[PDB]
């Protein structure tokens, strides 16, 4: 094997390279998870909060980032990497918007994050952000969307998604929950998401907690959830 | 019928797999349960690990 | 030269003149003042010749860029963005007398570039040197949402008047027609002007020219 | 960290399975039963042990009985009181963060 | 344990031991509180003589960066300087582009970016250092931030940085902090570092307390603390 | 232990990191292109790793122009990149002489540009080789070029998991004249020789080129082909 | 050509004419001379027409990047303070008449004047454009102190019906612009 000691980001024999394996799990060093969901003409985010501290706040500890008025993020990994992405998804979404003249779509913005992670990752002497991106937004024609963006600069985007630590058995459960043809009326997405959390970490915990983001085609700007309507929505899929 | 290629080694881990898998629910032999969750056990999903790069 | 745009029920005429005039002498009968911008925008141009062309071609291959690499239909208002922000940066130093029309899935948009930057979004504009008398035209016989056979007798009306005034054009005038789904474009449409039959024969012969020194170079 | 990729077929580990650290509920398991041979008052606060506490080891809840009980040795007492618990948690739980490479899993 | 070389590459389970080892740099550092009260931020510093060189005025950690933030800097003291200058120079270009007063959360977020672009590249190290930034605002109340050597910047209302961290916030959380005005999180911050290491490992340390809120009417500046005096008649009252 | 990095010949041999890069080509998704008579046809082979992926947002069959089509055997991460240098560069082209590059002129300027990579010395190359075609003049093309710089002409071959299996069926299954149809056909045949077995119309993608232009075939005819073409 | 801003005691009310004109010649007989940056903040132009589309653009972009990095409404201040700078900056090649007014959640209805030069100043009301000299005879001849909105609306009304009636430049038609705590209330008068 390696042997190489893959120091510096070059091929190795036989025939990967040991760099950006190895920056797949500086997500897992976060502690983290996050769950995207989208059925219908709604997407919910749904991650929750690990403060052991009562002295520590609870504001800021929001990792659903509103990059611009119709779009909205979570991140996972470490959080540096995360914020200092965050801030070059709101500056090209910003760039966008004065070159082009309207509101850009959120696939152009996963486009550019993944170009620039390549950028960072074809030239060597950078660290290239060990930190992973889910986006969403609603777009004419087309209906709401989820992206998921890597460190690597692979983007792709699909129906239910879910990234951080324990993601092979929530996709797991994603295989084994949208398989049944059913329609997704908002509830039933918040419902899922609650419970595919619920059920992948076992916890079923107070709504103070987990972070809700949620958009529909109703009200197109990005909105995060308040503790009482959480615990609401909690509660009415208690069964 | 079936491509996606298995070996020899790799029939009798299946036949071997499902009739475990069916002896251990104390049954007689597999009615094509087990034979389907030797598939969905045993190919076994083309790492995890990575979708990168291809 | 005189150019105009127009917004029907659904789309946009647009009309040209074709006498590309270097000074005082008619140097062309057939110039091609509708330029390719998309798919489903259309340019026209007026004034500094080149200048327009230049530019036209660079941001025609901009948005060709763009729509190739985003996947969808362009917008008109990029390329208004775009040719404004040009246009300002260059400072006024290039005349470039744009109109700008193309369909979009918002619907039709017409804009009109004065050459140091002033964009405006018009339901019917004017542009070039014969441009008054289209505009007058125009503010005699428009109505909102014309049909199509309509606004394309009035934009002909209004372009005919600007060649019966002066710096008009021989030409026969262009007319382009851009919908939600047919994009036409007719570069014959009326020809008003036949040329007059010559009266006489004054034709040369072979040999009325002395000739000092010949030379053939055969070929493949 | 050097095995046989022929140790990993079906024929000679048919079956293999997984553990995990505790699920914060088994460690309340661990500690239930690690909350043995110890003289007390049964007041000794089980979910600040398990929350507090991060050693996810039947040995780092031996090791926490332990020194509980040196701590009542201390100051000699024959009972464990809660507090010697959360002098083990403080001791214990600094002494436990003095190792690096936290982890282990063949091929 | 590698591959600990440069700041750029990984390590066979994923982090940056540069970063860790800057992390632990600051844990060797003089141990540094921070606490808000419902008008205002109390910083407080445990400082030490060296030996008998000292003029007891001179390299003061609380810093003072714009009219009403300053820092209560620990760890290396250069380092914190120059980050100082940093954040001078960006409250600067707010101030010279809009006119008015930097929100605390941008001027944190701008710091945090700054640090993290120094943890980024092969050719710099982390920084060696870890601060408190404080603020108070008639429209925006009292805010308290926090940034490590890395760059993971958010708010608290009470922090220590120093040897002492668990061993100052043990007994931090119990203060009943809502209700109280500063001028009693003055003597307690007083309280707080002086129940921390009185002769044990060193001979002998020097207290200083900056001091913002609404009782400065939006000023930033060290308290008199000669004025009212207020630590030590209650400290050789804490001893018992 | 040696070479390291990308500035220094070997003992005797080769650039062992182009080797590599060669390899981890050779490791990838496989893909096949035919030339035939009148058109050239493109297939890949892409499979969600889940069920969870959606076919609709990222494209292997990427035209370049209106009537040159591409497509890779390797990681989209580079693929994109020098996908966004040929349209800039062939963009160029036409800005400079109002007329549609040649495919040739294309896989000249790209190959320069991967050479240019693969010059010292601390950038990386591409884990990309491609399959460049269209129909310029009348004559259809086919190009493969390769991280190395070099570049090909072929009437059929293929790139990534058994290629070479792919390879010897195209031997012996194509030949130089078929039209588009039969040639989509023994391309769906020789992409079926070495696939998983759900192939469906998502699995591939398949885009041709008439002489009429490029066209980029959609899961309905691809449906409607792949509905048991043989 | 003549625009005009009054606030009252609840909001702000803009207000323009259209007529675009080149020197004799009108170019554009309806115009929108206010334009939108923010939700809550309105510019509304003179002098140079390309001038004042090319820095209310720049202005839009760079208040928008900063109005989402602070996840707060912006001040109104703050963008005259983007105008003060990108005007002073460029007096050299600039002609901007630009006037900004807007609520404010922290200060309500304000109004901000930058005239050609590059100065900034808050003032109760303000005149702008070439045929604003006249109005701005009689803008403190009219004005009460405490107005309400249909007052302003009227006195506006009044402003610019003068305004156009005189000036050769001014003229077409009435644009107003009511922006309040509430919401922003544009309709097209004549009269
Ligand atoms: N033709 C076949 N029919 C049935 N079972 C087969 C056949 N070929 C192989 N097998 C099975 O696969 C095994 C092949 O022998 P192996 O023990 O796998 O050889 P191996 O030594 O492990 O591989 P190497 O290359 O020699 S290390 C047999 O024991 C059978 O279980």
């Amino acid at each position: 094997s390696a042997g190489f000691d893959r120091h510096i980001t070059i091929f190795s024999p036989e025939g990967r390279l040991y760099q950006v394996e190895y920056a797949f799990k500086a997500i897992n060093q976060g502690g983290l998870t996050s769950v995207a969901v989208r059925g219908k003409d709604c997407a919910v985010i749904v991650t929750q909060k690990k403060v052991p501290d009562k002295l520590l706040d609870s504001s800021t500890v929001t990792h659903l980032f509103k990059i611009t008025e119709n779009i909205g993020c979570v991140m996972t990994g470490m959080t540096a990497d995360s914020r200092s992405q965050v801030q070059r998804a709101r500056y090209e979404a910003a760039n966008w918007k004065y070159k082009y003249g309207y509101e850009i779509p959120v696939d152009m913005l996963c486009k550019r994050i993944a170009d620039i992670s390549q950028v960072y990752t074809q030239n060597a002497e950078m660290r290239p952000l060990g930190c992973c991106m889910i986006l969403i937004g609603i777009d004419e024609e087309q209906g709401p969307q989820v992206y998921k963006c890597d460190p690597a600069g692979y983007y792709c985007g699909f129906k239910a998604t879910a990234a951080g630590v324990k993601q092979t058995e929530s996709t797991s459960f994603l295989e084994k929950k949208v398989k049944k043809k059913f329609d997704w009326t908002f509830e039933q997405t918040v419902e899922t998401a609650i419970t595919c959390l619920s059920t992948v970490l076992s916890i079923d915990f107070k709504p103070s907690e987990i972070e809700v983001g949620v958009v529909t085609v109703e009200n197109p700007k990005f909105r995060i959830l308040t503790e009482a309507e959480i615990d609401a929505h909690l509660v009415a899929l208690a069964e | 019928a079936r491509p996606d290629k298995i070996s020899g080694a790799d029939i009798n881990s299946i036949c071997q797999e499902s009739g475990m898998l069916a002896v251990r629910e104390n049954r007689y032999i597999v009615l094509a349960k087990d034979f389907e969750k030797a598939y969905k056990t045993v190919i076994k999903k083309d790492e995890q690990e990575h979708e990168f790069y291809k | 030269t005189t150019i105009a745009g127009v917004v029907y029920k659904d789309g946009i005429v647009l009309g040209a003149d074709t006498r590309a005039t270097e000074g005082m002498v008619v140097a062309d009968k057939n110039c091609s003042k509708i330029h390719f911008i998309s798919p489903n925008i259309y340019c026209c141009g007026a004034g500094t010749a080149a200048d327009t062309d230049m530019t036209t071609q660079l941001i025609s291959s901009n948005l060709e860029l763009h729509s190739l690499s985003t996947g969808r239909l362009p917008r008109v208002v990029t390329a208004n963005r775009m040719l404004k922000q040009m246009l300002f940066r260059y400072q006024g130093y290039i005349g470039a007398a744009l109109v700008l029309g193309g369909v979009d899935v918002t619907g039709p948009h017409l804009y009109s570039i004065y050459p140091h930057g002033s964009t405006d979004k018009l339901p019917y504009v004017t542009m070039g040197s014969g441009s008054l008398a289209a505009m007058a035209v125009f503010e005699d016989k428009f109505r909102p949402d014309m049909e199509e056979e309509e606004a394309k007798n009035l934009v002909s009306e209004a372009i005919a008047a600007g060649i019966f005034n002066d710096l008009g054009s021989g030409s026969n005038i262009d007319l382009c027609v851009i919908s939600k789904n047919k994009l036409d474009f007719l570069r014959p449409y009326t020809v008003p002007n036949k040329k007059g039959t010559r009266l006489g024969r004054y034709r040369c012969e072979k040999g009325t020219t002395a000739v000092l020194t010949e030379k053939i170079t055969p070929l493949e | 960290d050097t095995l046989d990729p022929a140790l990993l077929r079906p024929g000679r580990l048919d079956r293999k399975i997984h553990i995990d650290l505790p699920n914060e509920q088994a460690r309340l398991d661990i500690l239930k039963i690690h909350a043995g041979p110890i003289t007390k008052h049964g007041e000794i606060d089980y979910e600040a042990i398990v929350k507090l506490s991060d050693g996810f080891n039947g040995a780092d809840l031996r090791n926490v009985c332990t020194e509980a009980g040196m701590f009542a040795i201390r100051a000699d007492h024959d009972f464990v009181v809660q507090e010697d618990f959360m002098k083990a948690v403080r001791k214990v739980a600094d002494s436990k963060k003095l190792e690096s490479k936290l982890d282990y899993k063949p091929v | 344990t590698g591959y600990d070389l440069s700041a750029s590459t990984f390590s066979p389970d994923g982090r940056v031991f540069q970063v860790e080892y800057a992390m632990k740099a600051v844990e060797n550092s003089s141990t540094a509180i921070g606490i808000r009260c419902k008008d205002g931020v109390v910083f407080g510093v445990e400082k030490l003589v060296l030996s008998k060189l000292y003029e007891e005025g001179s390299n003061k950690r609380l810093f003072n960066v714009d009219r009403h933030v300053g820092m209560a800097v620990a760890g290396l003291l250069a380092d914190a300087r120059s980050l100082a200058d940093i954040a001078r120079e960006e409250a600067s270009n707010f101030r010279s582009n809009f006119g008015y007063n930097i929100p605390l959360k941008h001027l944190a977020d701008r710091v945090a970016m700054y640090v993290h672009a120094y943890t980024l590249y092969s050719a710099v190290r982390p920084f060696g250092c870890s601060f408190m930034l404080g603020s108070y605002s008639v429209n925006d109340g009292a805010q308290l931030y926090m940034i490590d050597p890395s760059g993971v910047s958010y708010g608290y209302w009470g922090c220590a940085i120093g040897k002492a961290r668990q061993a100052a916030k043990t007994e931090i959380e119990k203060l009943q902090m809502k209700e109280m005005t500063c001028r009693d999180i003055v003597k307690e911050v007083a309280k707080i570092i002086y129940i921390v290491h009185d002769e044990v490992k060193d001979k002998a340390f020097e207290l200083e307390l900056s001091w913002v809120g609404e009782l400065t009417n939006g000023r930033h500046e060290i308290v008199p603390k000669d004025i009212r005096e207020e630590a030590e008649k209650y400290a050789k009252e804490s001893l018992k | 232990g040696y070479s390291f990095s990308l500035t220094t010949f070997s003992p005797s041999g080769k650039l062992v990191q182009i080797e590599y890069a060669l390899a981890a080509v050779a490791g990838g998704a496989p893909s096949v292109g035919i030339k035939a008579a009148n058109g050239v046809v493109l297939a890949t082979e892409k499979k969600q790793k889940s069920i969870l992926y959606d076919e609709r947002s990222v494209h292997k069959v990427e035209p370049i122009t209106k009537h040159i089509g591409l497509v890779y055997s390797g990681m989209g991460p580079d693929y994109r990149v020098l996908v966004h240098r040929a349209r800039k560069l062939a963009q160029q082209y036409y800005l400079v002489y109002q007329e549609p590059i040649p495919t040739a002129q294309l896989v000249q300027r790209v190959a320069s540009v991967m050479q240019e990579y693969t010059q010292s010395g601390g950038v990386r190359p591409f884990g990309v080789s491609l399959l460049i075609c269209g129909w310029n003049e009348g004559r259809p093309y086919l190009f493969q070029s390769d991280p190395s710089g070099a570049y090909f002409a072929w009437k059929a071959t293929a790139m990534g998991k058994n290629y070479v299996n792919g390879k010897t069926f195209l031997e012996k299954r194509y030949n130089e004249d078929l039209e588009l149809e039969d040639a989509i056909h023994t391309a769906i045949l020789t992409l079926k020789e070495s696939f998983e077995g759900q192939m469906t119309e998502d699995n591939i993608e398949v885009g041709i080129c008439n002489e009429a232009g490029f066209r980029r075939l959609t899961p309905t005819e691809v449906k409607d082909y792949l509905a048991a073409i043989a | 050509t003549t625009i005009m801003a009054v606030q009252f005691d609840g909001g702000v009310v803009l207000g323009a004419d259209s007529r675009t004109t080149t020197g004799s010649y009108i170019a554009n007989r309806v115009t929108d001379k206010l334009t939108p940056i923010h939700d809550r903040i309105f510019c509304c132009r003179s002098g140079s027409a390309a001038d004042t589309q090319a820095v209310a653009d720049a202005v839009t972009y760079q208040l928008g990047f900063h109005s989402i990095e602070l996840n707060e409404p912006p001040l109104v201040h703050t963008a005259a303070s983007l105008f003060k700078e990108m005007c002073y900056r460029y007096r050299e090649d600039l002609m901007a008449g630009i006037i900004i007014a807007g609520w404010d959640p922290q200060e309500g209805g304000q109004v901000y004047s930058v005239p050609m030069g590059g100065m900034m100043v808050r003032q109760s009301f303000a005149i702008g454009g070439s045929g604003s000299s006249y109005i701005y005879g009689y803008v403190d001849a009219t004005y009460r102190e405490g107005m309400t909105k249909e007052e302003c609306l009227q006195f506006t009304a009044n402003a610019l019906a003068l305004a156009m009636e005189r000036d050769g430049s001014s003229g077409g038609v009435i644009r107003l612009a009511a922006i309040a705590e509430s919401g922003v209330e544009r309709q097209v008068l004549l009269g």
